[PDB]
């Protein structure tokens, strides 16, 4: 696992001795060949795992969430090169040093074979997003902002600390191969009721659950491009990677502790998804997008099936990289327009035609379009809860029409109509925006022809 | 597979009369189109006939064969009442289109830009009016069977399609010739209960949309 | 005579069935007028900018920023806890959560009666 | 075909029936297909024997891995470790291969309902028979073992089924 | 000649492309094409067996 | 579509001759200039007849708000050519 | 290649309303004291090719004596080759 | 359907229900009662596999319909004897069934004569 | 936004709005793409009597035909098989209780 | 459209507005020529019976039965033109036009085609840029103070000038640009 | 072996060319509808001969 | 594709004597096929098995005996 470990954690002497000029290209390049490297973890085994040392370990799960995360960066920083043209160079080197500092904490946490390790670098992953979000974010409520995703947070991740020290006390150890192998059962008790709450909650509340998800919309409309691509796409996916890593552990009591969450995730899935009907801000209706998909993930993390893990799975993986592209879409907009707002800016494809196509194909893979890895995720979740009970399926299929609706919406509203007559500097969309949209689409059409290496270990 | 012939060339027709009158649609203003424009006349007069099943045609091989099972079936008597008055008013609406749309004085603008003559028109029209003339003997006499035939009938449930038919047919067309006749009456209830779609289109798109839409921003 | 037309919310009165349209009086003249002196005073400052040639980017509508800012940042400084608001609030944030709880309990409880005693026949349910 | 093993795989006898002509009309389904073989089997034939001459010139092999037998579960101590992976690794291949063996079943459901044609209902009742035989075993198995499921969990499941059993036999014998 | 060229490269291509992949790779493994047994009546003759179907109890026949 | 580029001579033949159809109007007495109300001694609902008889000649509709200003047959081709976009 | 052929206007002369409908509405205007302004402008739709109309029942017998004609020599030829 | 306005506006215990039918037993009328035959066997029909629900009775000359439809294939219109055949045995087969219908409402009018006359001895 | 007049030179013409007017707070809600309170020419509650008589006389006879059925007068199909007992499911080793058919 | 809204309709306005609305409907009702022009003479005797009427509170009492009779039989179907608000081609070619100042973001490769076009274009910008500082002194002289009265333009005046704010309304994409 | 999978695939198959033709020179030209029309004609003409089999 | 034909305001269009006879020919290509099939199958369209009547069948094939022995 060192092998990628140590090309990052390089990545910042080779940032801040490049010249002044040769940040961008030297930053992009050895990012793709760290990407290139991590490509190595897909292959998986039948069995127990690729233990590499006793510090790390890689699974199927943890694969496909390895790949995603050094993938994004190249992203992020093409992204970026836009916004931050007229910044001194020391500044520059330090937005690349957080995201790479970023990068470097997601993939110790990934591996993290120990639990506390887990838990050190799952809360390490705080800092740079917090200084990236309050330093380079245009708006005033940045700083507000910045405080709810950190409290929240906190408030969630404090007791489960004390809750894994707790288990360290009893079983001995929090390695979660041991874990696994010498799981006992968790007796129907006040003080194991306890445990599970302290255990769950902190991976609940940032999903996020719906009612814990007041910071989600603030925290992704006034992030800069790059915050808000990571903060969407390989951010969220860590509560749901710790609720899969953490269940082994809290049985038969999630069996009837479970209600709560669910029921709030499959009511919460709906009132999100009627929100984005009524929204005059595209960030916002991302970002209310990107909590309804996360509550159904939550919904299928809770049933605890098979089915439903690798539904998990790829819904996360195929979340990720739509919300990035969408992200990526209307920043694409608002640097151009300077407003974010959905209504003021209408029949662009007229003017720029290849963007309309990456619009459409964008709300097409977020639509859950089959056979894209969307529609894989969603299905199985929906098979797995429909065998959970029946009656499920009215809310989910509630859920699935307003999905389509506030998409269409959104490509509607933007791309079609009459353009507005006062706007006039609207420029041809520059190289960079047609590449990026490019390497955001393409691996999902690419991952359709191969399910298998995003279905998570129970494949 | 008879139903996509015949639709098929009627949008066609259809689509041809509304190029040829500069992109006009309501049959208001489309007058005498039977002799000014002969093919699509001609083409449209075979669908028409083939819609309403007309014996040896491709309409008469499907559509009266689900008449007669409808017919000798253990359903409900409903349904049986409502696919009869279906078929009349299949025939009804088909004769209105052609007296509105080809029989009387033409209504269009003074400056005629009619005209036919163009091989792709000619040709994809007749192609499928070859189609619907002889695909549905063909076809028919082409399959092997799959169902049990109804071998014997009372004459009266044998003929009860045509007869339907034929009635819409002249009711159709005795009510369309009073509109030639020099008096003038307010609308009645059932009319406009039929203009505007039973209403459906009205309530259902204004009060469950308005009492989703405005829950989306006032509670959710 | 002819049937009175009966308007609703989702079905609006015409304009030319308006009584108020023809009650005619020297104030309704004048605030006709003023209200056509200050559309024509925006349509004036819009049409000026509009026009420039040295523009060349966005006109900064200010209807547009009020409207953003009311329907999103100025909702709770201006929310006031009242038994309407706090009524509705409970309503609709917890007795869907508890309808739909009592919903399932009921179906599971159910179904694991069933399995309990047997009587269910899953035969050829492998995959869950 | 040599590929697939027949016993595994069954098929029937599949008897054809032969043309026989009635009127003296030459129909053209026969000239169609001859000229179809004409015009495009002969030459895939001809570039599948390049290929397969060309492989032919070089050949090598590879073997199908054999793995051994170890304890199970059942004969595992309580807090030792090894054992307890070996057991579980077995278990894990046992139910991958439990997986498969379900397939083949399903697959052969699934042939003998398309070759049968109108008569599936009747000429299919072998294949239904294996296939609910067989979807019993595996059900009791493996089924609700959850996602974190464990060789311990499967022997606990089977230890409470044979308690069952053996109280049901108890009862009815001194009933 | 366009034609020539057309029914060339668009049918003759593609269809030899599908023969090869579905005669040598396809129809390698079981089960992957499956074909509906042919019908089979009083009289006839079956190529694979050469045996014979015999005939019917000779209905009486009127009408 | 297969439309012919009418210009402006066509639009003025066919406004006079749709005028001269009108028999409450004098064929000799009419112009490209006169005026309805004044010139020809014309009412205001004729004119509207006049307005609705060329709407119906050309295949467009005229909004009542510049129709109700239209008063001579040289402003309602002007007004008509404004509209199609008639270079010559 | 379009139509710029420079088409003519017909003489507004030519149209008159008698011989159409339009002169009974004339009439049965008079009988009331009223008078139509606008007859004349609609002659040109009574007065040329469009002057001779089709009923309902002509309209769908387009082509009856033709067919009619065929099928008759064809049934006399298929009389005359059965009988042999 | 007139049985249908018979059932519905007259008696219904008059006439038979179709669901239930036949109600009484075979030999009730006459005591010969000669059995239906069968030509085509259990194993010609099902390699025929004509379908389930046209496994009846008809089924001989179903089959020597398709043998027609399948040896002259060319010439669609050529068995029209064949067609011919099948069709005048489902007729027999319908009006078999016609038969049965009216033989059980005439045995349904009989008892209730019967009953009627019972009932009126009885008050006597 | 739908009823706004159609002929007036809106600096917004797809969404019928002057520059610096006031906004509804519902615009999102009326954008000529969603639901409009036009003036229709009959009147809604009208229209909801009619519609709703409609659907319920139409439920309400089809239960009708229902309760009262059509058919033929004719008696049940016969098949000869044992009502083609082996053929529908099998079961070969039951012996089943024979049905045997009446011919008139 | 092109014409500058008033403060309000004068009663001569709406009853002219009602019989133009009244024809439109009567014709769509009779689809035949002959009984639309019976009829229409017969709509045009009703309307004239009234013409001489002196006072205000029976021509305003008027004119309202008259709103009702027609709303209660205004064939909930109306012929509409194909460009008209209403009709069926209403905003077909909306898509289809594009701004002017696009072609001032066009490559230089692709301004090598047509090059009078620039050319021209070149000159109507020098053209626009020496009106307009004459226009917005033309109009601030012009207007009254306290802001205008109406959204009516003057036109021009001298003879170098031009009509103020005509950039926009001398040029339009077109009716039909492609 | 038993034309019938293959031509009922290729029917399929020459559905598709010209979507991937789209990319090249011909799309850019005015003979692409007529490349299209002759593709759908060829296609069909080819999917007759498996009906004539099946019937 | 075609030829050129020019407008005519307010007279009748120009036809081409080849859409007229091959309208012409189809709607008798129509009527032919209708009479011929006609005449060669009378029967599809008015049937061809008579309905029996049910009261008429005597009372000896449908088993009742005079309303005494049973
Ligand atoms: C079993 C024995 C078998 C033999 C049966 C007898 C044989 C036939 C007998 C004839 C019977 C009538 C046939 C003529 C049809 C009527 C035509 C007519 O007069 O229309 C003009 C007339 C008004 O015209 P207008 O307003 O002056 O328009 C001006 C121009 O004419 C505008 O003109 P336009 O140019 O715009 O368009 C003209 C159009 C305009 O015409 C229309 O407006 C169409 C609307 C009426 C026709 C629809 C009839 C279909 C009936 C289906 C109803 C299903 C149930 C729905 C119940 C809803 C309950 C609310 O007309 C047409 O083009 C054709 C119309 C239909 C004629 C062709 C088809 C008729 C044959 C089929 C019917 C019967 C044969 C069945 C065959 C099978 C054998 C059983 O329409 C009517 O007045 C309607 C009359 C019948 C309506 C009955 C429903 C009333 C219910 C009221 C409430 C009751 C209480 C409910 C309580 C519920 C509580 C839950
Ligand atoms: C704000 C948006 C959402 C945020 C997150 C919300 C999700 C967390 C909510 C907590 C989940 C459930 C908590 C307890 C569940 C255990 C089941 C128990 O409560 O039910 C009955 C328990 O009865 C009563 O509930 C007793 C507890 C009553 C006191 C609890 C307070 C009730 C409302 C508090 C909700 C406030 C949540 C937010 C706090 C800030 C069962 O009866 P009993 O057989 O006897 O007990 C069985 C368990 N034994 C065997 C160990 C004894
Ligand atoms: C269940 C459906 C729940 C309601 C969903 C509504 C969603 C609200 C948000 C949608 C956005 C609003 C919108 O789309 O605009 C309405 C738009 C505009 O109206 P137009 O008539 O087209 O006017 C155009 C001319 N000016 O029209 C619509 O799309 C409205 C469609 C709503 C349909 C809802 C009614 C569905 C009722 C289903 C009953 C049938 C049950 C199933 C029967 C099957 C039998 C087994
Ligand atoms: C986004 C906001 C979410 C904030 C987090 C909410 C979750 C709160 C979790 C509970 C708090 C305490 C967690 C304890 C950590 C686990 C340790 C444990 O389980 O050991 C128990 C101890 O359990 C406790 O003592 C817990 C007591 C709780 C004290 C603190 C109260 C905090 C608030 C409680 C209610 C809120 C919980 C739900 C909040 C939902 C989110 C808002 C057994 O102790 P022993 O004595 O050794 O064994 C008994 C046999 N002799
Ligand atoms: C199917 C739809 C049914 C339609 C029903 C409608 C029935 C309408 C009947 C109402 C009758 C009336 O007008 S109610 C009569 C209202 N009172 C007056 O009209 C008095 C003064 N009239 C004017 O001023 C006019 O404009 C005039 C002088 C005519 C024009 O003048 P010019 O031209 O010189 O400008």
């Amino acid at each position: 696992m060192l092998k990628i470990i140590i090309p990052t954690t390089m990545l910042l002497p080779m940032t801040w001795m490049s010249k002044h000029n040769m940040i961008w290209i030297n930053a992009t390049v050895h990012s793709l060949l760290i990407s290139l490297i991590s490509l190595s973890l897909l292959n998986q085994l039948g069995e127990n795992s690729l233990n590499f040392s006793l510090t790390f370990f890689s699974d199927s799960l943890s694969a496909p969430l390895l790949v995603l995360t050094t993938w994004l960066l190249p992203l992020m920083l093409m992204a970026s090169q836009s916004h931050l043209s007229k910044e001194t160079t020391t500044r520059k080197k330090l937005y690349i040093t957080m995201l790479i500092l970023l990068q470097l904490f997601l993939i110790m946490t990934f591996t993290a074979t120990e639990l506390i390790l887990f838990y050190i670098l799952f809360e390490a992953t705080l800092v740079p997003t917090l200084i990236i979000i309050t330093r380079w974010g245009n708006q005033t409520e940045r700083l507000n902002a910045g405080l709810y995703f950190l409290f929240y947070t906190l408030a969630g991740s404090l007791p489960l600390l004390v809750a894994l020290v707790y288990i360290q006390n009893t079983t001995g150890s929090l390695n979660f191969l041991i874990i696994h192998y010498w799981s006992h059962p968790l007796s129907n008790s006040w003080s194991n009721i306890f445990m599970w709450l302290a255990c769950i909650m902190a991976f609940m509340v940032k999903m996020p659950l719906y009612g814990l998800h007041l910071w989600l919309p603030k925290a992704h409309v006034e992030a800069p491009i790059a915050g808000s691509m990571v903060l969407a796409a390989v951010l969220l996916k860590l509560g749901g990677y710790g609720m899969m890593r953490i269940t082994t552990i809290l049985n038969p009591l999630t069996n009837y502790m479970a209600y709560p969450f669910l029921m709030l995730s499959m009511w919460g899935m709906i009132m999100t998804s009627s929100i984005c009907l009524r929204q005059t801000d595209l960030k916002s209706l991302i970002a209310y997008s990107s909590v309804s998909h996360m509550a159904l993930v939550i919904v299928a993390i809770m049933i605890q099936t098979p089915w439903s893990f690798m539904g998990a799975t790829a819904l996360m993986i195929a979340h990720g990289l739509t919300s990035s592209m969408l992200f990526c879409l209307a920043n694409t907009n608002y640097e151009r327009v300077h407003s974010r707002t959905m209504i003021l800016a209408r029949g662009l494809q007229t003017l720029l035609p290849l963007m309309a196509t990456w619009w459409l194909v964008a709300s097409l893979t977020n639509l859950a379009l089959p056979p894209s890895i969307n529609l894989i995720g969603e299905l199985f979740i929906i098979t797995a809860s429909f065998s959970w009970s029946n009656i499920t399926i009215i809310l989910m299929g509630m859920n699935m029409m307003i999905t389509a609706l506030y998409s269409l919406y959104m490509l509607i509203t933007t791309q079609r109509g009459k353009y507005t007559h006062h706007i006039n500097n609207i420029k041809p969309s520059f190289t960079r925006e047609n590449a990026l949209m490019a390497l955001h689409i393409l691996p999902l059409l690419l991952l359709t022809l191969n399910p298998k290496m995003i279905l998570g270990p129970l494949y | 597979c008879m139903h996509a012939f015949f639709k098929a060339m009627l949008f066609m027709c259809s689509g041809s009369i509304i190029h040829s009158l500069n992109d006009e649609q309501d049959i208001r203003k489309m007058g005498g189109l039977y002799k000014a424009m002969p093919f699509t006349t001609t083409a449209l007069i075979i669908g028409s006939l083939a819609l309403t099943g007309m014996p040896y045609l491709t309409g008469f091989y499907s559509k009266d064969l689900i008449i007669e099972a409808v017919n000798m079936s253990y359903t409900n008597a409903w349904a049986l009442l409502m696919t009869l008055i279906a078929t009349s008013l299949t025939a009804a609406y088909s004769t209105r289109i052609i007296f509105f749309a080809f029989l009387g004085k033409p209504r269009f603008p003074p400056l005629v830009l009619i005209n036919e003559n163009n091989p792709l028109l000619i040709n994809s029209i007749k192609r499928l009016l070859i189609g619907s003339i002889f695909a549905g003997f063909i076809i028919s006499n082409n399959i092997p069977p799959m169902t049990v035939p109804n071998t014997t009938m009372p004459l009266y449930m044998k003929m009860t399609a045509l007869i339907v038919t034929i009635m819409g047919f002249m009711l159709a067309l005795e009510l369309n010739n009073t509109t030639y006749y020099l008096k003038f009456k307010y609308p009645s209830q059932t009319y406009k209960f039929s203009n505007m779609l039973g209403y459906y289109p009205s309530i259902m798109h204004r009060l469950p949309t308005y009492h989703n839409l405005s829950m989306s921003q006032k509670s959710a | 005579s002819f049937p009175k037309y009966k308007p609703s919310r989702l079905a609006t009165l015409p304009a030319t069935l308006d009584p108020a349209e023809y009650d005619i009086s020297p104030e309704t003249r004048k605030a006709q007028a003023e209200r056509l002196a200050i559309r024509s005073r925006l349509k004036r400052e819009y049409l000026l900018q509009y026009n420039d040639p040295n523009r060349l980017g966005v006109i900064e509508d200010p209807a547009l920023i009020r409207w953003t800012y009311a329907r999103s940042a100025n909702i709770y400084p201006n929310f006031r806890p009242t038994p309407k608001t706090s009524l509705l609030g409970a309503l609709f944030g917890i007795g869907p959560l508890f309808f739909w709880y009592y919903v399932f309990k009921t179906d599971r409880d159910k179904k694991e009666k069933l399995i309990q005693e047997g009587k269910l026949d899953q035969t050829f349910n492998i995959s869950y | 075909p040599d590929s697939w093993d027949k016993d595994v795989y069954p098929e029937p006898p599949r008897r054809t029936p032969a043309p026989a002509p009635q009127t003296s009309l030459p129909n053209p389904v026969t000239y169609l297909t001859k000229i179809f073989d004409l015009l495009v089997d002969r030459p895939v034939t001809l570039a599948r024997e390049f290929i397969e001459q060309q492989h032919a010139k070089n050949r090598y092999y590879y073997y199908h891995r054999e793995f051994r037998r170890v304890p199970d579960i059942t004969e595992c101590e309580e807090k030792d470790i090894l054992c307890m992976f070996e057991a579980e690794m077995q278990w894990r291949r046992d139910y991958k291969v439990d997986q498969e063996i379900v397939n083949i079943i399903q697959e052969r459901l699934k042939a003998c309902q398309q070759r049968e044609g109108e008569s599936y209902r009747q000429n299919c009742a072998k294949e239904l028979e294996q296939f609910t035989q067989v979807s019993k075993a595996f059900q009791d198995r493996y089924s609700d073992l959850g996602a974190h499921y464990s060789a311990r969990k499967c022997l606990a499941k089977q230890k409470q089924r044979m308690l069952a059993e053996r109280k049901a036999a108890k009862e009815a014998a001194a009933a | 000649y366009r034609h020539s060229i057309f029914a060339v490269t668009h049918v003759l291509i593609p269809v030899w492309i599908i023969h090869y992949y579905l005669k040598y790779h396809v129809t390698a493994k079981p089960y992957t094409v499956v074909e509906r047994k042919p019908r089979i009546f009083p009289g006839d003759t079956i190529l694979e067996t050469g045996e014979v179907i015999p005939l019917m109890k000779e209905f009486p026949d009127q009408h | 579509s297969d439309a012919p580029p009418l210009t402006l001579e066509a639009i003025k033949d066919r406004v006079l001759y749709v005028l001269k159809l009108y028999d409450k109007i004098d064929p000799e007495k009419l112009s490209v200039n006169s005026h309805f109300m004044k010139d020809l001694g014309l009412d205001s609902l004729d004119q509207v007849e006049i307005i609705m008889a060329m709407e119906d000649e050309f295949g467009f509709e005229i909004p009542d708000i510049d129709a109700e200003k239209l008063m001579c047959p040289q402003e309602i081709v002007d007004y008509i050519a404004d509209k199609k976009d008639v270079y010559e | 290649e379009h139509g710029h052929s420079k088409m003519e206007l017909p003489d507004y002369k030519q149209w008159k309303i008698e011989g159409t409908p339009l002169e009974t509405v004339q009439e049965k205007l008079a009988a009331r004291g009223l008078r139509d302004p606008w007859g004349r402008n609609e002659a040109w739709r009574y007065s040329g090719g469009f002057a001779n109309n089709v009923s309902f029942v002509g309209a769908l017998l387009k082509g009856f004596k033709w067919g009619f004609a065929a099928f008759v020599v064809a049934v006399g030829a298929e009389y005359y080759l059965e009988s042999q | 359907g007139a049985h249908l306005a018979r059932r519905y506006l007259g008696d219904a215990s008059k006439e038979p229900d179709p669901l239930r039918m036949p109600t009484f037993p075979p030999d009730y009328g006459f005591p010969e009662r000669k059995e239906r035959e069968m030509v085509a066997t259990q194993q010609e029909m099902n390699d025929a596999q004509l379908m389930l629900q046209q496994r009846d009775y008809c089924a001989h000359y179903l089959i020597q319909l398709l043998k027609c439809k399948r040896d002259s294939f060319p010439n669609f219109l050529a068995c029209k004897h064949e067609q011919h055949d099948w069709d005048y045995c489902e007729h027999l087969d319908y009006v078999k069934r016609m038969k049965e219908f009216e033989r059980e409402r005439r045995l349904l009018q009989r008892k209730k004569r019967r009953e009627q006359r019972e009932a009126e001895m009885a008050r006597g | 936004q739908q009823e706004r007049d159609p002929w007036y030179d809106w600096d917004h013409p797809d969404l019928r709005l002057n520059w610096g007017e006031p906004i509804h707070w519902d615009l999102d809600m009326y954008i000529r793409n969603r639901v409009d309170t036009s003036p229709t020419p009959v009147s809604w509650n009208t229209m909801c009597k009619h519609l709703f008589g409609f659907v319920a006389f139409m439920l309400f006879m089809f239960w009708v035909g229902e309760i009262y059925p059509s058919y033929q007068p004719v008696g049940p199909k016969q098949y000869p098989y044992n009502d083609l007992y082996l053929e529908r499911g099998g079961d070969p080793t039951k012996e089943p209780e024979p049905v045997v058919h009446y011919e008139i | 459209a092109f014409s500058a809204p008033a403060a309000y309709l004068t009663h001569q306005q709406k009853v002219l507005r009602l019989y133009k609305r009244a024809l439109r409907h009567l014709e769509s009702w009779c689809v035949h020529r002959d009984k639309y022009r019976y009829f229409a003479c017969l709509m045009r005797a009703r309307f004239d019976e009234h013409k001489n009427e002196k006072d205000m509170v029976k021509a305003t009492q008027l004119l309202r039965q008259a709103e009702e009779e027609f709303w209660y039989g205004q064939h909930p179907q109306p012929y509409i033109f194909p460009e008209s608000p209403g009709g069926t081609s209403y905003e077909r070619y909306e898509c289809y036009k594009v701004p002017e100042w696009c072609l001032d973001d066009w490559h230089p490769s692709e301004k090598a085609m047509y090059p009078d076009y620039f050319a021209k274009r070149e000159q109507w910008k020098r053209l626009r840029r020496e009106s307009w500082e004459r226009e917005v002194k033309q109009l601030q002289e012009e207007t009254p103070p306290g802001g205008p009265r109406t959204e009516a333009l003057p036109p021009a005046r001298k003879e170098g000038d031009l009509p103020p704010l005509w950039w926009h309304i001398v040029t339009r994409p077109r009716e039909r640009p492609m | 072996m038993n034309p019938f999978a293959s031509l009922t695939l290729t029917t399929l198959t020459i559905l598709t060319i010209p979507i991937m033709m789209s990319n090249s020179n011909i799309y850019k030209t005015n003979l692409y509808p007529n490349y299209v029309k002759t593709t759908v004609s060829y296609a069909f003409t080819l999917s007759l001969v498996p009906l004539l089999m099946f019937m | 594709g075609g030829v050129h034909i020019e407008p005519r305001y307010r007279q009748f269009p120009q036809l081409t004597r080849s859409q007229l006879i091959q309208a012409e020919f189809f709607s008798a290509t129509m009527w032919f096929w209708i009479l011929w099939r006609f005449w060669h199958d009378s029967d599809a369209v008015l049937g061809h098995f008579p309905y029996p009547d049910p009261s008429q069948w005597t009372d000896e094939e449908l088993g009742i005996l005079p309303d005494d022995e049973d």
